[PDB]
């Protein structure tokens, strides 16, 4: 009975840590893309400053 | 008698030479007899030496570097007044429809200063639109913008029309659809659909086709807006739909590229507030009469960040997202009430009652949507009687807030139904008080109002 | 005094630079921004009742003026980390 | 401004050997003047093909990592690259 | 002699004859209205007509102005007269005191000693500050720089070492206040005269509301004062509030100058103009000065050109950064940037260098862990790893420190904390003999000892 | 030989490049930067006694002549993606 | 040799730098510059070279040419336009180069139109 217990036990657990997991890996997508986008935007406006001001 | 000459042709871009006393100011109107056709020109800037440089209001092949220009006093003025409903017409008033002339009274120049600080209205008002979501979730200022974040395959022209239909027999007053840069097969069809709704006649319609020169379509929406004003000062509550105002932002930019200007931030316009500004200022409640707006809104990238977004959101004052997955469950209209939002939402705005319903609702919707993830991994039987109820009740508010629109009859046969502000008030608090438990939730599904709920329930 | 938003008198000023052909910097703002903003903010001061006096000419006698100010900035997705908000 | 017809030239020879010195060959250690072996120009051009040889003699560094995993011959070519400090 | 022909913001166009045109750096004179305005010739163009730069308010000039030509560059007063008062780009007295009294003025162009002449000193200088004097430790006549964005504590961090340094210092000091707020120096100017060390201080101040000729020759003529002083034998002491709005004033004139634009936005002179401030400032045979500069990096890029360039100027770089000051971890000296050239065993000893390296290993092992514990949580970890992980945190809490100087902003008393201490403190922690403490027991506490007193009351 | 910074060298070169008012290219850095690095670097080599017997004139024979190259390079945050350092 | 009639084979070091040398002398030429400061006419100058390195009727030309890639990055305008210009790809990845297997070629990105 200890032991049929104890896997219980683990697979709450489990699902539990599963969870944090889950909204831990959300958490890191809405910032990565902030620094994505910000990167894209600094990116486009650095070319196409080079293009304008190589107009001379 | 024609006083000018033109000088240089570059692509969309006419250059012509006057002489130093009949230089034309800024934004006025020139036309050039391009092989047989009249091509009108735009002035947009003054260069030294009687030289003014402008932008084609049509295609500018066939132009050789002799012809003369006629200088028009006035800027582009264009047909307005109860004439223009039912007609379709490009940029400078005239008609793409092939019904013939329009027989205006009065034309009005596209260009004119915003309202006046003395001009607007004394005090803030709501409108209703008949629709129980928007009216609860998401309530119109009169005079306010709004803007549908939908994409496609829900109902964004269906909900068009309703709010047509409404604004013209529920309260007194006319539309005017702005198709700034779009396709023509889609604008042959919203014209034929709402020639089949029969809302035609309560409307009309300004088309700039995406084939057009960019300042055609750049212009286009400022057509729309003052054929608007003049149907608000008749006193009239006016709405102004708008195709896309990122392609009028878009067109903003190409303009600015083909005249040769810096470019700013991610490579939009120097002028790129301005411009939004100029479009946004003018639609403002007055102390008569009033213009309120819903544009389509579309973000590039997903970029909530990115400029024309960012300018955009600052002139909003309520936000309607239209979602596939309600639309799947057979609501309609497919209005997600999480998502959208309006700034009208207060309890010293809207009242009191009003405003704490709304928190109410959202609140338990918000509720019953983590209840619903949970039951899809665990089971109902870990719910309490207390869950449970909340699961219940939130199932009933959903489906209270489908409507039958009149359009919807031949899509469905319900005859369709206008929900009053303080009727659809009292049924989301019926609901969540308590009162209805006792009816089925396929009760309230496109039932109107709740009287009406009881009714079906009755029959049921 | 209270500035509603100095981000878009900031962005006024970028339009009026661009327009007049003088090359940007980062994020395509004007390199006199910081100036622009510097010099209108410093504005906002305590004086001592020395200054007062001479300027007043001798009319108002020790008392200390001042001028408090709080200006409003938009940043945004919330991050301080953009040129103009730092 | 007159224009002497000629290119840039530096001080070379053995005499260099232990002297700091700027780029017009002026020293700037304070040791006193320089015995250079002649003249020579700044600006050349490179042996060609035909006129270059192999590389198979070593030259060490003094360190294990580089010396052994990233050996340097006599007549190669390395770039050392990375951040500051 | 001379009339003006251009008004560009704060660059000035000026014809004179073709025999009788101003030289490179000629000062000239102006009447604008009822005052006068000095200008600074930058470069000769074609014809007799010099670009210059307005030392003032460009506002009020008409075209067509006549003008004088002094025939000698931007010259202040140095020495014994500029000991006790506050003074303007062009050495003008700017408290309400009376004129400075001087035996001897000196042109701010000078030129940086020669190599020969230069002197490298290793005689190491402590501080109170833990991070410091732990990580990058700097020397008596080396330039010690203090990097970080918008507010995470240079300003506060520079008082600090001027009240510390002050301690084991006899000789003279030069602070310059180059472009930053006017409060600021206006409440040092106070802290110096009600401690009665106002007789050895210096000061110059062009501060972030002048325009942007007195902003860039602000930065010269308070290294020409400290020139003067460190040449009659004397070790100086030079604190310069801001350095990178040196090259903004640059950056801000360059365009109207008709020069092309470099990288991002700056200046194709930017690597000259900081070369030409930066090698004036040393200790040679006959004198030494030590300076600390704090370098505002723009956005929080430490790639941006301007700080990127600063870099390889300075014995001891101390990088401040946000995120470690948003934990409320002050100073927040990020321990994985800073360095010093003296942070050596053979000068700084072996068990100071041990300690060292050994903060940067744990240090940088948490950094790697970081990222696992994001996604998983801490505990799918090794247990060695939650042993480093427990005691990196305790290592960066123990890194704070409550200074004196900003006994405001929070209550807690000042600290001085000396370097054995510190290093018996780290050590102490790396090898684990305080693993039974709590974290919150090593926050702003001093050595070592405190903390367990900290720990006893919890 | 050891050139202690070669991206240094670049920056002078671009400096005196843009004062000349030639056209920028990437970075602002000219189109001959890899001609300034390429030449200089290639002059690093070793030459075959041919070679070395007749530029001394017959003095020096059999002997093969070499010269080896270090140069340095700085990356700003490990990016090398960058013009010079690629 | 090939208008001889004789099978040719012909091995180009680098591609890239006949671009590149385009590219330094294009802006002294008086050209505006393009998309990453390359020269407005990459594409045709690049087409006018490749396009002459065929097999025809007469005789054959196999060629091999080895392609530089900027950055490890094959999105740039260089090899992404060189890519329309080949039978078969064997595309080198610097990611396996550092793993030590060699040649490096990634067998998920190299291909062949006679495959
Ligand atoms: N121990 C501390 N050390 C430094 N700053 C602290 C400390 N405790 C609190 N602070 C707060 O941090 C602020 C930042 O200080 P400071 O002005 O020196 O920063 P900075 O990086 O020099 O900024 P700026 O360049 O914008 O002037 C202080 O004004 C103070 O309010
Ligand atoms: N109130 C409604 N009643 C019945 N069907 C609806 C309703 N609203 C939407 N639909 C269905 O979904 C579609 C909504 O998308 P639609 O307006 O056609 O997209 P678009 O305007 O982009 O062509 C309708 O054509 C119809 O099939
Ligand atoms: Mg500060």
């Amino acid at each position: 009975q200890g032991v049929v217990e104890n896997l219980a036990s683990e697979q709450a657990a489990r699902m539990v840590a599963m969870k944090a997991a889950t909204d831990n890996g959300g958490s890191l997508i809405k910032e990565l893309q902030l620094v994505y986008n910000k990167a894209r935007q600094a990116s486009i406006t650095q070319e196409l400053t080079e293009i304008v001001s190589g107009a001379a | 008698m024609a006083t000018g000459k033109i000088v240089q042709v570059i692509g969309a871009v006419v250059d012509v030479e006057f002489p130093q006393d009949a230089v034309p100011r800024v934004y006025d109107a020139l036309e050039v007899q391009n092989g047989n056709e009249r091509l009108v020109l735009e002035v947009q800037q003054q260069l030294g030496g009687g030289i003014v440089r402008t932008i084609a209001m049509g295609s500018s092949d066939g132009l050789r570097r002799g012809l003369d220009v006629k200088d028009l006093e006035h800027p582009i003025e264009v047909p307005v007044g109860k004439a223009t409903l039912g007609r379709i017409m490009n940029v400078l008033g005239e008609p793409v429809d092939m019904k013939g002339e329009i027989g205006e009274e009065e034309r009005w120049a596209i260009h004119r200063a915003a309202p006046s600080y003395e001009e607007l209205s004394n005090s803030q008002e709501l409108l209703e639109t008949g629709i129980k979501v928007i009216d609860l979730m998401a309530p119109f200022a009169k005079g306010g913008k709004v803007g549908l974040f939908g994409g496609a395959g829900v109902g964004k022209t269906v909900n068009m029309m309703e709010l047509i239909r409404n604004i013209a027999i529920e309260h007194s007053g006319y539309s005017v659809f702005a198709g700034v840069g779009e396709r023509t097969r889609e604008g042959n069809d919203f014209y034929h659909e709402m020639t089949d709704s029969n809302v035609i006649d309560k409307v009309s319609l300004v088309y700039g086709q995406m084939n057009e020169p960019p300042g055609n379509r750049l212009r286009v929406a400022l057509t729309g807006l003052t054929m608007a004003e003049k149907f608000r000062d008749e006193g009239r509550d006016v709405l102004l739909f708008v195709d896309n105002i990122y392609r009028y932002t878009l067109a903003g930019t190409e303009v600015s590229a083909l005249l040769g200007r810096m470019p700013s931030a991610v490579g939009y316009q120097p002028t790129l507030a301005e411009e939004m500004g100029v479009l946004q200022e003018r639609i403002t409640s007055t102390k008569t009469g009033s213009i309120t707006s819903v544009q389509a809104v579309y973000v590039p990238a997903d970029d909530l960040t990115d400029p024309s977004p960012a300018t955009t959101f600052a002139h909003l004052d309520a936000t309607v997202v239209l979602s596939r997955q309600i639309a799947s469950l057979g609501i309609y209209p497919a209005v997600d009430p999480l998502d959208s939002t309006s700034r009208q939402l207060d309890p010293l705005v809207v009242g009191q009652e009003h405003y704490d319903t709304a928190r109410g609702v959202q609140s338990i919707l918000q509720r019953y949507q983590e209840l619903k993830d949970i039951i899809a991994i665990l089971g109902m039987d870990e719910l309490s009687e207390e869950d449970k109820l909340v699961v219940a009740r939130a199932r009933k508010i959903q489906r209270f807030l489908s409507q039958p629109f009149f359009v919807a009859e031949v899509f469905t046969g319900s005859p369709g139904k206008y929900v009053s502000l303080k009727d659809t008030i009292r049924g989301f608090k019926g609901i969540m008080e308590g009162e209805y438990d006792h009816l089925p939730e396929q009760a309230f599904y496109m039932v109107g109002s709740i009287e009406e709920a009881v009714e079906k329930a009755k029959k049921l | 005094i209270i500035y509603d938003d100095l981000s878009k008198q900031a962005v006024a000023y970028r339009q009026i630079s661009l327009l007049l052909r003088r090359p940007p910097g980062r994020e395509a703002f004007p390199g006199d921004v910081f100036y622009l903003h510097s010099r209108l903010l410093e504005r906002a001061a305590r004086v001592n009742a020395e200054y007062v006096e001479a300027f007043t000419k001798g009319e108002v006698k020790g008392k200390t003026g001042s001028l408090t100010a709080l200006p409003i900035i938009e940043t945004q997705a919330g991050d301080v980390s953009a040129f103009v908000p730092t | 401004v007159k224009a002497t017809g000629r290119i840039l030239e530096v001080p070379v020879g053995r005499g260099l050997l232990g002297r700091v010195v700027n780029t017009l060959g002026a020293p700037i250690d304070g040791k006193g003047p320089l015995d250079h072996d002649g003249f020579s120009a700044v600006e050349a051009i490179a042996p060609g093909v035909i006129e270059r040889q192999s590389v198979d003699q070593p030259v060490q560094t003094g360190y294990k990592a580089v010396d052994s995993m990233i050996p340097i011959g006599r007549g190669q070519r390395e770039l050392i690259i990375g951040d500051r400090q």
